[PDB]
């Protein structure tokens, strides 16, 4: 599981 | 369930939501107050992202799927999320 | 232990607004593991610098150590500081090896 940091 | 959200984007310019890939598809992680996502409802923590306008993220990595949605949230105009209920 | 090798660096969230990354945890029973780069995606502030890669162990982020720290707790401390204007450091290990006990210690097998 990759946990993307930059909220979209 | 697959559902379909339409957000205007009249009122917000994000979509206020996190990502999670799985290695297969992309996942809503959480969802902030004051983004697109959160005035909607509908959408919860572990539904799957499956297209945006039309496009399906079936066909690229997780990664790409993130920079499309991004690109899609960046260019003014309304946004069609497709989601299925995990 | 001993490193690979260390780098420092610091992004200009003026000409790039958004880091471009995600991370991963690993951890074993054991307590040994970390925080590491997962995807960098073209377009953000760390694919620009060219120098990050997947992999990598975060160590530290601005003044905040990322080397004792829960999966949730680094997503979130990663977000507020994202959220907030201003130039972010990250300071990354380039690994032996990807195991949770092999950032600092060259293969054996």
């Amino acid at each position: 599981s990759e946990f993307f940091v930059d909220v979209m | 369930n697959i559902i379909t959200v339409t957000l205007n984007m009249e009122k917000y310019n994000f979509l206020g939501i996190s990502i999670v890939g799985q290695s297969g598809g992309i996942y809503i992680g959480s969802i902030m107050k004051g983004g697109a996502v959160a005035a909607d409802g509908r959408i919860e923590p572990g539904d799957m992202l499956l297209q945006v306008n039309e496009i399906n993220f079936e066909n690229m990595s997780n990664d790409d799927a993130v920079r499309v949605l991004r690109e899609i949230v960046h260019k003014p105009g309304p946004i069609t999320l497709t989601v299925a209920k995990c």
